[PDB]
RNA sequence: GGAGGGCAAGUCAUGGUGCCAGCAGCCGCGGUAAUUCCAGCUCCAAUA
RNA sequence: GAGGUGAAAUUC
RNA sequence: GACGAUCAGAUACCGUC
RNA sequence: CGAGGAA
RNA sequence: ACCA
RNA sequence: UCCCU
RNA sequence: GGUGGUGGUGCAUGGCCGUUC
RNA sequence: GAACCUGCGGCUUAAUUUGACUCAACACGGG
RNA sequence: GCACGCGCGUUAC
RNA sequence: CACCGCCCGUCGCUUGUAGUAACGAAUGGUCUGGUGAACCUUCUGGACUGCGACAGCAAUGUUGCGGAAAAAUAAGUAAACCCUACCAUUUGGAACAACAAGAAGUCGUAA
RNA sequence: GAAUGAUUAGAGGUUCCGGGGUCGAAAUGACCUUGACCUAUUCUCAAACU
RNA sequence: GCCCAGUGCUCUGAAUGUCAAAGUGAAGAAAUUCAACCAAGCGCGGGUAAACGGCGGGAGUAACUAUGACUCUCUUAAGGUAGCCAAAUGCCUCGUCAUCUAAUUAGUGACG
RNA sequence: GCCAGUGAAAUA
RNA sequence: GGCUGGGGCGGCAC
RNA sequence: CCUAAG
RNA sequence: AGAACAAAAGGGUAAAAGC
RNA sequence: GCUUGUGGCAGUCAAGCGUUCAUAGCGACAUUGCUUUUUGAUUCUUCGAU
RNA sequence: GACCGUCGUGAGACAGGUUA
RNA sequence: GCCCGGAUAGCUCAGUCGGUAGAGCAGGGGAUUGAAAAUCCCCGUGUCCUUGGUUCGAUUCCGAGUCCGGGCACC
RNA sequence: GCCCGGAUAGCUCAGUCGGUAGAGCAGGGGAUUGAAAAUCCCCGUGUCCUUGGUUCGAUUCCGAGUCCGGGCACC
RNA sequence: GCCCGGAUAGCUCAGUCGGUAGAGCAGGGGAUUGAAAAUCCCCGUGUCCUUGGUUCGAUUCCGAGUCCGGGCACCA
């Protein structure tokens, strides 16, 4: 709870383990948070790294599609399909628009809708996990998929999600919790007023918990 | 007893009482208060006069009619008099300014049931009885 | 450019045909309405015939100075005969005689149909 | 009297120059109280009694202030440039 | 009015009076005749309840003869 | 459960007493309940609280509702018996009970309620003071 | 009114007081011909006219009175068919009056009169021979009215009248107005027509 | 053997459970068991004869009641027969055991007597009699039928049928009849 | 000097008038068939 | 809520 | 006297003072 | 004229 | 007559 | 049934 | 000097009829 | 209330025959 | 007889 | 002529009337304070005249005495007149006002 | 008896739209009386007309 | 006599809105600048005229005629009450009728 | 739990 | 405040 | 007074 | 060029200066 | 003190009154004037005495 | 100096009336 | 004495930016009543005050007199 | 002579902002009454003073005028 | 010139701590009625002043705008 105990989630919580000495192999810590919890559309992000610094952790197939040319916008990589003859029948509704825009990351496709997005395609999907975000959709979905694959930084969109990092095993305290904060930027604060907008969260590394608030 | 007192010594009382309680009579109260002398004739039975003008008067209640009347000026008295000219053509003889002889109609007071404020009768024109002028074979001037 | 019912002349030959006997030859009969046909075929009066000739003299003797001698009649029950066209007959109504110029159109119709019998109503109060 | 919000009124700044659409609001007011020299000295009376100062102020107005047109580009990045239209009363873009 | 004076009399047709056939006895004679025409014993004779009116003879020539 | 307030003493053979005052005017009716000392008010229901039209502020109906309304409130005070003090603006007014009188009582008895002694306390005066109207009074 | 002192002279060029002097107390003689108008232009010939010999201001109202008594007799012994009394003066120059208790004052208009140049024709009328003395005696009237004045002269023309032009119009027996050039003869002069004339016509234009 | 109504409707198929209506109705009698609702009877003679009238005869009567159009029982007997067939085809019940119920329900139990004193119109609480109750019930039922039945292709034998059904149900939204039945009591419960 | 009543005397199928002229002591007469007006007739009363 | 009237209304 | 109400009208028959 | 106001 |  | 007539 | 008159007075009247019933 | 019908009033008209006027006039004078 | 005002009725929605 | 009956007052209208009190005047009468004709009486006065004596016989004259006209006088009776109060009898007066009488005037309705 | 804009007055239309009349009276031809615009005339004016 | 709306005065009164200085909170690094509450007073409520003073106006409106106790009205607290006058207040005014004069722009008595 | 998720808005 | 056929009320040739 | 009455 | 050119009056203005 | 509108006072023309006739006696309209005890303008003389 | 009317909150103000 | 004003039947009284004259009451003939009031239709009655002008004509629009009718009169 | 205020249905007075216009009373026709009042239902009414101008449109906004009203004219 | 309150049906006004717009009266339709009231049912219309942001949405929440209402203070 943004208090002294931050370094109790960090410093005092960095060698908890669950057995004997402390092992003999590398470490793996971070600092959990989110993306903005807005609705993955209107406003929740912009630009600027923390860091932070990371990438996947497990899988990365997100979202990118629109026309017959959006497939190759997911061929030399791996993404979801919006289909062509579906935006007039079933390419969006609940578990539909989901499918294409409901993965884990967010979305990195382009744009093309017309008079249909106030309760179907572009619509039903927003806070679900996608609704047309900033993925430099013009050359494709790879270069700006540096904001959708690796490096990172920590593009935090769709539904929660983000990253963190600072050191290895044991050598951080005030800058461990203050490294977790450092592992937060346009995700912990931003422009006009943004020093906080949530309730709680989690964190650790592999040991056991962090802040007991 | 009754109200009146029956004493042989109380004559005086009864006397004064009668003289008093007697004023309640109009006939008495009338002549007693030299009233007769104040009327237009000054008690008199008849009076001479000059015709001031022949005027007509309307009948009262159930009757509707133009009564013939002459406004007369009594001589020594000098009063305005309302005088009813009798029978039919009568007023046709009364010329304005002539001399007329007038007398009352049934007890000096109420005029004949019909008339309004008239208390006199006309009997002579230029000193010629009306009746006389009323019947051809008699007189005319 | 106007014409007339059935040919004013055909009728003068139709009425005064071979047998110009009864004022209304059985010819003219075919022309009139049932009511009229009824009457003639029933019992028409002779007076109606001397009245006829009275118009006759009025139509010729008068110069083309179009001044017809008005013929007077009470025979309001008479049905205009073809030869009766052109003359101005004075017809009684109730007060006086009405002068009416007989047009071709008023044939087969009762001579009374023109002598207004009453002055309809104007108003105010 | 119907102005039109933003209209390319050439202008400059510079570090810009040429034209540039300018979002053009009219000018408002601004409090002063307790900063103005006007105050720093005009706090007086002198002082157990006072009055004010020769110009204070009942004169005779004109019944027509002025539009403080405040044109300002966005590319030129600067700087909110004032203009002066004079004629009241009126109001922004109708039209 | 006024000019309406004696309207009646002026409008009345002056009838004349029947020039006395003979005479009307004035004196004990008249009182005598009366005595005879009414209080003479022939009238006090018939019922005093059924004797005629001293003027039923309104001058009616038809009832005038019937009586005499 | 419920937190009654009648003194801490029950018993289907232990009678509770509440003094019910009832004033019945020809305009309004009152129903009051109070300690047998009458210095602490409990229940107070008047016909006015029971209807809309000012004319009905009397009524037999208003007496029923104001009556039954009190009995319910009374079972909660844990009181079952009621003493009745009946009045009717005695003063210098029709010392006769209103209409919502026999109506109020009746309602209390029907809706259960036990009835203690019954008094009539319309204040009859010894003298008097110039009544309503004067000399001739309500005329028409 | 205010007498005839603001009377005949000059003392002021000519304040015809139109566009520049707005308030001209309206005229006085809104008549002018009052007589047997719509005349024949034959018929009521030989005109006798009333000339004034004296550079004056024959006032406003004055000209009126002229008309008044003018017609009065004109008619009163000759008829509505007899007159035609052509006004023939006419009254411009708005004169003015006067009224800081003596310091620089211009006039406010005060009645419009007219400048009888000494020799000018005034209220002059025209009628047939048999009206001579009629007219003549009458105009006398005026001379006696109106700040006189007086020609009561007998005339000729031109042709505002008879009017000598006597030998003239009595010569233009044949015609009326142009005449003028010689071309589109739409004044039925007689008699053929066009053809013949249009022969002779250019028949000379050609001689040049 | 038992003479069924219109030839196909057992009378003994019904019984009057409530005691109120027991004598103020016809289903119950031997004489009442008629094939045809036409008796040209002589009811309406004494001051209670109306009772002995075979309930449906009453219905037919109250039914031919609008002026010009009516006055001919002949037909009305029909409109009532078809209506019974139609009521059966819907609840397949002995339509008398329907019409009967309806009669018992549609009769107001309370009314207000208008008793005015010097301009003011006051009312009192009045309990409605049995004979009056039935009379009102039928009068009411039929009254409504015509209501809709007018410029409608819906027929009386249909309107009526549809009515007798809901009238038995107490369906306050489908029976112009029971509407008043309730309102009359309600308003009456107010005036009381 | 009267003739509806008081107050003796017309029940004239009389003429004129039409709430006008007028009568009438008091009742009341009179507004087109007046028993009271004007007048005829006949009657009554007191009778130089 | 009283009060007051046929109803109510100023009134408390 | 001041007010409500009632009345076509009410400084009146009722009502508040 | 679409079932007809005060009566 | 009003009541239905 | 006596309210209305 | 009559006849005749759906011409006037129902307040001059018979006869008849309506109303109170 | 509606359109016709018929009586009464009214207003017209050469003339619109006239009686009757709250039940006790008005499809009544057999209209 | 018709700008209309009444009263029996006839036909009907 | 019977509630569509009677009927009251305001104001108005129509036709009229001059009362009671006061004041004015007229006639008459009385009081108050004065002026005061005339005449009875009174004190005067004494033309004129009668007598006696003396101047002459006489007209006349002196004086004594007596009667006695005008004049004048005081007290008195007191006419008229005036002033100061009061009585009686008559008679007078007006616009507006007032009173009297009447009605299917007007507004309402008291009884 | 020139532009313009004012203003007098009658004349002539072999003239058109209407208010009065006529053989008159319902697409009445035809003349008719006041206005309504020409046409050759008459009368008198202009700082802001020539 | 009637007017408490106006101006004044004056009462516990109003469930609520302003309302200064200190005192409090919030923000800067302070200076300082924003805040919230806050006595009276104000404004809201009541009484008050032998307190200042006030006291309307037009339409219709039969029983010749003019007429208003009649009603209609638009209306501000209230719409001049007893009483009283051409008066030391009355404009027109020398008011109109009397009365006192030969005569009255004076007097007095009337009338509104 | 969540990839499923409805609803007015999904949580350890 | 002023200009003002003298001041003023008025009007603004302030 | 005119964002066009620029 | 009798109109039109916001608004007074005058100037001006016709492929226009009017639309 | 000018000026004289306004006041006052005379005057020409003769349509009219004056019953017959314009002028005995008066005169509409229109027009010429005198007057300085009205009144109105004006501000020259006199508030550094009327 | 002093009445009243009438305007004015007041002071006063009336080519209003009244008196010394 | 100058400033406005009305003049209209038997008596009290209105008038397209002239061209025609009216109700009211008196009034006589009716409808009406039992008769009458009241009321409703009808009659009637005149240089619209005398002069001069304007017009085709004036009661009217003009101008003066005229009678009676409200507002102005040493110092 | 100066400054003010209106005017709207037959009458007394509402209303508008530039589109619409009203109420009360009167009145016309039925109903109740024996008949009138009262009362009850039904109904119709407007150059928004004349006047030019603006405007797409004027009762309404300007400019002029008529009428009926009130208010100043002091030294 | 500051400081409070409001903007809702034709009128007067309620109104989630973001999910519906509701009273009372007027107006209208009907029953009742000697007349008029009072009664008694049933209805009628809403950018919830405007413009954007918060939210899945918002009469509501916040900023800003115009208007009206309150108040309090000065004025050379």
């Amino acid at each position: 709870i943004t208090s002294s105990q931050v370094r109790e989630h960090v410093k005092e919580l960095l060698k908890y383990s669950n057995e004997t000495k402390k092992r003999n192999f590398l470490e793996t810590v971070e600092l959990q948070v989110g993306l903005k919890n807005y609705d993955p559309q209107r406003d929740k992000r912009f630009s600027g790294s923390l860091k932070l610094p990371n990438c996947p952790r497990p899988n990365m197939s997100i979202c990118i599609f629109g026309d017959a040319f959006d497939v190759d916008r997911a061929k030399s990589c791996g993404v979801d399909a919006m289909s062509v003859d579906d935006l007039k029948k079933l390419n969006k509704n609940k578990k539909l628009i989901k499918k294409l825009s409901k993965k884990y990351n967010a979305f990195i496709a382009s744009e093309v809708l017309i008079k249909q997005v106030p309760r179907l395609l572009g619509p039903q999907l927003s806070k679900a996990g996608k609704f047309p975000t900033p993925v430099s959709h013009n050359d494709d979905l790879y270069g700006k998929v540096t904001d959708v694959r690796s490096t990172i930084k920590f593009q935090l969109k769709k539904v929660l999600c983000l990253a963190v990092a600072v050191g290895n095993v044991e050598m951080e305290e005030d800058v461990l919790v203050n490294q977790i904060l450092m592992s937060v930027n346009f995700f912990v604060s931003l422009l006009k007023k943004n020093w906080q907008n949530v309730g709680s969260l989690v964190v650790k590394s592999s040991m056991g918990p962090a802040f007991r608030l | 007893g009754v109200g009146k007192p029956r004493g042989i010594r109380a004559g005086r009382k009864l006397a004064r009482h009668r003289k008093d309680q007697r004023w309640a009579d109009n006939d008495f109260n009338k002549r007693l208060l030299g009233s007769r002398w104040r009327n237009p004739f000054m008690g008199a039975s008849h009076a001479k006069g000059l015709v001031t003008e022949k005027i007509g008067i309307e009948s009262k209640q159930p009757n509707s009619a133009v009564r013939k009347c002459v406004r007369v000026l009594l001589r020594k008295n000098s009063k305005k008099i309302a005088a009813f000219v009798p029978m039919d053509g009568c007023l046709n003889f009364l010329a304005e300014n002539d001399e007329v002889l007038v007398a009352g109609l049934g007890r000096q007071g109420h005029a004949v049931g019909d008339i309004p404020g008239v208390r006199f009768k006309v009997v002579c024109v230029k000193g010629i009885s009306l009746l006389a002028l009323f019947k051809g074979k008699k007189e005319k001037r | 450019f106007t014409f007339r019912g059935k040919g004013l002349e055909e009728l003068t030959a139709l009425a005064s045909g071979s047998n110009s006997e009864k004022l209304i030859s059985d010819e003219l009969a075919a022309l009139f309405d049932a009511k009229t046909r009824r009457r003639v075929k029933r019992g028409i009066s002779e007076k109606y015939a001397k009245f006829v000739n009275k118009v006759r003299r009025s139509k010729e003797k008068c110069p083309a100075g179009e001044k017809p001698v008005p013929v007077k009649t009470h025979y309001r029950s008479m049905i205009v005969i073809p030869e009766l066209v052109g003359g101005i007959v004075g017809v009684y109504n109730g007060k006086e005689f009405v002068n009416v110029e007989v047009k071709f159109d008023m044939i087969g119709k009762y001579l009374a149909e023109f002598a207004m019998t009453y002055k309809p109503t104007t108003h105010g109060k | 009297v119907n102005v039109p919000k933003t209209r390319k009124t050439y202008c400059k700044g510079k570090t810009c120059r040429k034209h540039t659409q300018h979002k053009v609001t009219q000018y408002k007011a601004g409090k002063a109280s307790l900063f103005a020299q006007g105050k720093r000295r005009y706090d007086r009376k002198q002082s157990g009694f006072g009055g004010q100062t020769k110009p204070v102020f009942h004169k005779k107005a004109k019944t027509t202030k002025k539009v403080v047109l405040r044109l300002e580009c966005v590319k030129c990045k600067t700087r909110a440039q004032l203009t002066l239209k004079r004629c009241k009363h009126f109001e922004l873009g109708g039209e | 009015t006024l000019a309406k004076a004696g309207k009646v009399r002026k409008q009345t047709p002056k009838v004349e009076k029947k020039d006395k056939p003979r005479k009307t006895p004035k004196g004990r004679s008249y009182k005598r005749i009366l005595y005879n025409r009414r209080y003479a014993p022939h009238i006090l004779a018939t019922d005093p309840k059924k004797r005629k009116s001293p003027n039923w003879h309104a001058g009616k020539k038809e009832k005038m003869d019937a009586a005499a | 459960e419920v937190i009654s307030y009648g003194p801490p003493n029950v018993g289907a053979n232990e009678n509770v007493f509440g003094v019910c005052h009832i004033m019945a005017t020809w305009n309004d009716t009152f129903i009051h309940v109070t300690d047998l000392s009458g210095r602490e008010t409990l229940v107070r229901v008047t016909g006015g609280m029971k209807v809309k039209a000012d004319r009905e502020e009397s009524s037999p109906y208003a007496a029923m509702q104001a009556a039954i309304d009190v009995v319910n409130r009374c079972k909660e005070l844990k009181i079952n018996a009621l003493h009745i003090k009946l009045r009717a603006k005695g003063g210098v007014e029709t010392k006769q009970p209103g209409p919502g009188a026999q109506s109020a009582l009746r309602a209390l008895a029907r809706s259960g309620m036990k009835i203690g002694r019954i008094e009539d306390v319309t204040p009859i005066p010894t003298d008097s003071t110039r009544r309503e109207g004067g000399r001739r009074g309500r005329r028409l | 009114r205010r007498p005839a002192r603001c009377y005949r002279y000059q003392k002021n060029k000519p304040y015809p007081k139109s566009r520049y002097n707005r308030a001209v107390p309206d005229s006085k003689i809104r008549i002018y011909d009052l007589g047997k108008k719509k005349a024949t232009v034959d018929e009521f010939p030989l005109c006798v006219h009333l000339v004034s010999n004296e550079l004056e201001q024959l006032s406003s109202e004055a000209l009126e009175a002229a008309r008044i008594c003018a017609n009065k007799y004109m008619t009163t012994v000759s008829g509505r068919d007899a007159f035609h009394l052509r006004v023939r003066v006419h009254p411009f120059h708005v004169l003015r009056i006067n009224k800081q208790g003596m310091r620089g004052a211009w006039g406010k208009p005060h009645g419009l009169a007219a400048r009888v140049d000494i020799g000018q024709i005034i209220f002059s009328v025209r009628t047939k021979d048999s009206n001579k003395d009629v007219v003549v005696e009458g105009l006398r009237r005026a001379r006696y009215k109106f700040p006189g004045q007086q020609k009561i002269i007998l005339s000729k023309k031109w042709g505002f009248t008879n009017l000598d032009r006597p030998e003239y119009l009595k010569k233009r027996e044949a015609g009326e107005v142009k005449d003028d050039g010689a071309f589109v003869k739409f004044l039925s002069k007689k008699g053929s027509l066009e053809n013949n004339i249009r022969e002779f016509p250019e028949y000379f234009a050609a001689q040049a | 053997t038992q003479p069924k109504l219109f030839g196909k409707w057992n009378y003994d198929e019904v019984k009057i459970q409530d005691p109120c209506f027991q004598n103020y109705i016809a289903c119950t009698t031997t004489k009442s068991q008629v094939f045809v609702p036409h008796t040209a009877g002589r009811y309406q003679v004494k001051k209670f004869r109306k009772t002995q009238c075979p309930i449906v005869e009453r219905l037919i009567g109250t039914l031919m009641f609008h002026g010009r159009n009516a006055g001919k029982k002949a037909l009305c007997i029909k409109v009532v027969k078809n209506a019974f067939e139609i009521i059966h085809l819907v609840t397949g019940r002995n339509p008398l055991e329907v019409f009967v119920g309806a009669v018992q329900n549609a009769g107001p139990r309370e009314d207000s007597t208008r008793i005015g004193t010097a301009g003011v119109v006051r009312k009192q609480a009045v309990d409605v009699a049995p004979m009056r109750r039935v009379n009102l019930a039928i009068y009411f039922i039929i009254k409504g039928c015509r209501e809709s039945a007018f410029k409608s292709m819906r027929s009386i034998a249909e309107t009526l049928a549809d009515e007798i059904i809901n009238a038995e149900k107490n369906n306050t939204q489908s029976s112009w009849a029971i509407r008043k039945k309730d309102e009359i009591e309600k308003v009456a419960k107010g005036n009381r």
